């Protein structure tokens, strides 16, 4: 259920064997957001996968596979880089060699970036401009982390790298000790030999180096005619069961369908405004640093501002003691949430980070579940209320708070 | 040897711009039905010639009686 790490020939292998008729290849190279020299060169590095190698063209790789029934997909986080292809399992050994060949040489045509690569960032940057609920995390996320990872992980406006600054960067990441191989086919041995047979070729390098993450609060504002948002922020160390236990107490969503809740946060926005703002929390682990975060959205600024300061007083109720029934609710939502977070074979958030970390990212993990205690909750919440936290706020400026009015 | 190695059942044939055999053995019946609607229009504009009548239409049973003359001893001066 959980992928074991194994490393043969220098490469850094993950296998899980499941019950199925298809199967699935990534690589999670450590050349995200976070290491990027200049502005978006990451995300025109990740956008230049698939496109002509040196023993293929795009034409040829996208019609081949077209031919053999597959899908090729890829991913940017600000941290990661996943070139991931489902196929049937029939199909193993080609999409190993084309994820080799693609990792290893795909040279960088001068006249493609300027046809093919750059108006696709464009777009892609557009599409999520257009979406508020993005930039607002965005910017969050921005202020809450100095630069580590809190750069901007998409292609602005104002930006252009030449063909040689993605050059340079690829030459510098695509190395055997700056990634992971993840399979999660039906056969785990005999996908591991492949990986082992074709993933020895790529020279081995070192693994790129950053300076430990920076955690500092600020608060932004813009201004929005639609809907309005205001997100809070606790930036917090790297990411525990206390932690997820905390995030589900604090809970947002409804459990049945059509209903209200019976969360802090439910309860809050419900003795505050008659429902009329709803708040919901979760917890994005990282590598070193983890972010929570409470969104606050609606039509009526006075109903946000009131269920805001609702939200922010049941928080702070936290600290004194915790009875056992709401914590016995938040272990048992913490721990279905994070094992239905990993039932896709796609790598989110949270799948990515247990892997790459190598000391017991899930095995142990969910054994610690069921040891939180109502004083360990308390101690992390009183740690995490020492510093001021991070606001964004989105719509009329007048009426949302600020934190000293929290 | 083959494009696409994985899957030897494919093949290239000849062709000069889009023009393979297998895409003209199917225009075959529209040419012959294209030429036979040009040929019946060429014959129903022509057929009171005097060369045509007199040649192809006449010697046909059950049709020549209509397009045969009918002038008796009263005829060209």
């Amino acid at each position: 259920i959980s992928y074991t790490p194994k490393k043969v020939e220098g490469v850094s292998f993950a296998g899980r064997e499941t019950p199925t008729a298809t199967g699935s290849l990534s690589v999670v190279i450590n050349a995200g957001s976070r290491y990027q020299p200049d502005a978006g060169v990451s995300h025109l590095l990740e956008k230049f996968a698939f496109k002509t190698t040196e023993e293929r063209s795009a034409l040829r790789i996208t019609r081949e596979s077209e031919l053999l029934g597959g899908q090729l997909s890829t991913q940017i986080t600000r941290e990661h880089i996943i070139l991931t292809a489902r196929f049937l399992n029939e199909y193993l050994e080609y999409y190993a060699r084309l994820l080799a060949e693609v990792v290893d040489a795909t040279k960088f045509l001068p006249f493609q970036l300027t046809e093919e690569v750059l108006p696709t960032a464009r777009i892609e940057s557009e599409l999520f401009r257009e979406d508020i609920l993005r930039v607002a995390m965005a910017k969050l996320h921005e202020k809450a982390f100095h630069r580590g990872i809190g750069n901007e992980v998409y292609l602005p406006a104002s930006a252009s790298p030449s063909i040689s600054e993605i050059k340079d960067f690829a030459s510098k990441a695509y190395v055997k000790s700056n990634f992971s191989v993840i399979s999660s086919g039906p056969d785990v041995q005999k996908a591991s030999d492949l990986c082992a047979k074709y993933f020895a070729v790529i020279p081995d390098g070192s693994p790129l180096k950053s300076a430990p993450t920076k955690i500092s609060s600020g608060e932004s504002r813009v201004y929005s005619k639609g809907t309005n948002y205001f997100c809070l922020g606790f930036p917090a160390p790297a990411a525990s069961p206390e932690l997820f236990v905390l995030s589900s107490i604090l809970g947002g969503d409804a459990a049945v369908k059509w209903s209200h809740g019976n969360t802090l946060l439910a309860k809050a926005a419900g003795t505050a405004s008659e429902y009329k703002a709803t708040a919901v929390a979760d917890l994005t682990p990282y590598s070193d640093a983890s972010l929570l975060s409470v969104v606050i959205s609606g039509s009526c600024p006075k109903a946000i501002k009131a269920t805001a300061s609702e939200s922010f007083k049941a928080l702070k109720s936290l600290s004194s003691n915790i009875p056992n029934d709401v914590v016995k609710s938040g272990i048992a939502m913490a721990k279905t949430k994070y094992l239905s977070a990993f039932e896709p074979v796609t790598l989110n958030a949270i799948s990515a980070s247990s892997l790459v970390s190598a000391s017991k990212g899930s095995d142990a993990f969910i054994s610690g579940f069921d040891k939180v205690t109502p004083a360990s909750i308390s101690k992390v919440v009183s740690s995490l209320l020492a510093k001021p936290a991070s606001t964004v706020a989105v719509g009329n400026l007048d009426v949302l708070p600020y934190y000293d009015e929290l | 040897i083959s494009f696409f190695p994985n899957k030897p059942m494919y093949h290239v044939q000849p062709h000069i711009s889009f023009i393979t055999p297998e895409r003209t053995m199917k225009t075959i019946p529209a040419f012959s039905r294209w030429a036979f609607a040009a040929v019946a229009g060429v014959f129903v504009f022509a057929m009171q010639v005097p060369k045509v009548k007199t040649t192809i239409l006449q010697p046909i049973a059950f049709i020549g009686d209509h397009f045969k003359d009918k002038t008796p001893e009263e005829d060209k001066w």
